[PDB]
């Protein structure tokens, strides 16, 4: 297993000038993958959480500001932690990124918790960027390996019944929460449908009811929605991800849904600042701000 | 009816890498490359593959290739009648060339493929790709 020496290397680069990499073992990645996988089966696709807890948005292989995000949100298992997705891509280090936090999911199982976003998918891992990681620091198969794990992480989070987290959003498909749990794994992604919409969709505040999405795929969904599904399951709050937003967070349908984003200054494109979210015993909700055509005969 | 609250407290902000220090940009990626791969890669999965293993004649393995799309497929556009390959007979036109020696020609180049197709020797090693039924 190695847990111990893999986390201890994996965090000796905690005072390095960023960028520098940690090289594990092929063997070491492939038992995170499918350990971390055996532990995602044997708990819910939609987990059922309890306070205290803190939430993080999208890393996208942004490896030191996820240690920072560690550094002053307490490294495990000091603070319970909850990530909405999107551990790859668009990152220079998306393998030490989804490393570290599957390691911590096995260390720290039920107090640990990983969700999956829209690129831990293959169809799109492939093209914006894991892929070519994989293959320049390992081989292929150990990209496979990664889909095999992805395919098993839970797609949505509620905790104390009261706030739900996903990564993308609202579904128009999506009554009853039972409609989450019948879905079984390990499933892809498909272009369409209830768990395409949780890892894709986005709020929108032009729209009324709900929109075509921009990004091509799923849909945009308005205030009104927010408040009805609430209303409709008893909860006061939706926690979400995929969205840059330039202060971290952003609040959307007065204090209805929050949109949280961990990666400072997106793949080096934008000024934007990360954020957290942490929940108390008694459900109190605070921010914290982490600013920096041929032919041939054989 | 809401049991949850929200924190009127003053918003903590910790400080984090500039840009200078941490370079978060990467130029690397290239979308429209992999994808070119990627829908290749896409149509063999949902190919019937099976092996294929000739012995090169003096003609040489007696098939007709072509490429199709940058990043392209190899696809079999003539058996040459007497050749190795239709005395075999489990090559047939619109065949793709999956692997050859072990080596995969999905999604590459023209110059790649050639390379590999110009190297074989003696008892050549396929995989062949059909579409199913
Ligand atoms: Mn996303
Ligand atoms: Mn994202």
């Amino acid at each position: 297993l190695n847990l111990d020496s893999i986390i201890g290397r994996l965090l000796e680069v905690q005072g390095s000038r960023p960028g520098k990499n940690v090289q594990l073992t092929e063997n070491e990645i492939r038992g995170l993958c499918l350990k971390s996988r055996e532990i995602f089966l044997s708990q819910p696709i939609l987990l059922e959480l309890e306070a205290p807890l803190k939430i993080c948005g999208d890393i996208h292989g942004q490896y030191y500001d996820l240690l920072r995000l560690f550094e002053y949100g307490g490294f495990p298992p000091e603070s319970n932690y909850l990530f909405l997705g999107d551990y790859v891509d668009r990152g220079k280090q998306s393998l030490e990124t989804i490393c570290l936090l599957l390691a911590y999911k096995i260390k720290y199982p039920e107090n640990f918790f990983l969700l999956r976003g829209n690129h831990e998918c293959a169809s799109i891992n492939r093209i914006y960027g894991f892929y070519d990681e994989c293959k320049r620091r390992y081989n292929i198969k150990l990209w496979k390996t990664f889909t095999d794990c992805f395919n098993c992480l839970p797609i949505a989070a509620i905790v104390d019944e009261k706030i739900f987290c996903c990564h993308g959003g609202l579904s128009p498909d999506l009554q009853s929460m039972e409609q989450i749990r019948r879905i079984m794994r390990p499933t892809d992604v498909p272009d369409q449908g209830l768990l395409c919409d949780l890892l894709w969709s986005d709020p929108d505040k032009d729209v009324q009811g709900w929109g075509e999405n921009d990004r091509g795929v799923s849909f945009t969904f308005g205030a009104e929605v927010v408040a009805k599904f609430l209303h409709k399951h008893d909860l006061d709050l939706i926690c979400r991800a995929h969205q840059v937003v330039e202060d971290g967070y952003e609040f959307f349908a007065k204090r209805q849904l929050v949109t949280l984003f961990s990666a400072p200054n997106y793949c080096g494109e934008f000024d934007n600042a990360g954020a957290m979210m942490s929940v108390d015993e008694t459900l109190m909700c605070s921010f914290q701000i982490l600013k920096p055509q041929f032919e041939m005969d054989i | 009816n809401r049991k949850i609250k929200f924190s009127s407290a003053p918003i903590k902000v910790f400080n984090t890498y500039s840009n200078e220090d941490y370079d978060r940009r990467n130029d690397e990626v290239d979308p429209v490359a992999a994808s070119a791969e990627y829908e290749l890669e896409k149509r063999v999965e949902k190919l019937e593959l099976f092996p294929v293993e000739l012995e090169k004649d003096e003609d040489g393995l007696g098939i007709s290739i072509i490429g199709m799309g940058e990043k392209l497929g190899i696809f079999v556009k003539t058996v040459t009648e007497g050749g190795a390959a239709q005395r075999d007979g489990r090559i047939q036109v619109n065949d793709q060339i999956v692997e050859v020696d072990g080596i995969s020609l999905v999604g590459v180049t023209q110059n790649f493929a050639a390379t590999v197709l110009r190297n074989t020797k003696g008892n050549v090693r396929f995989v062949i790709g059909r579409e199913k039924p």
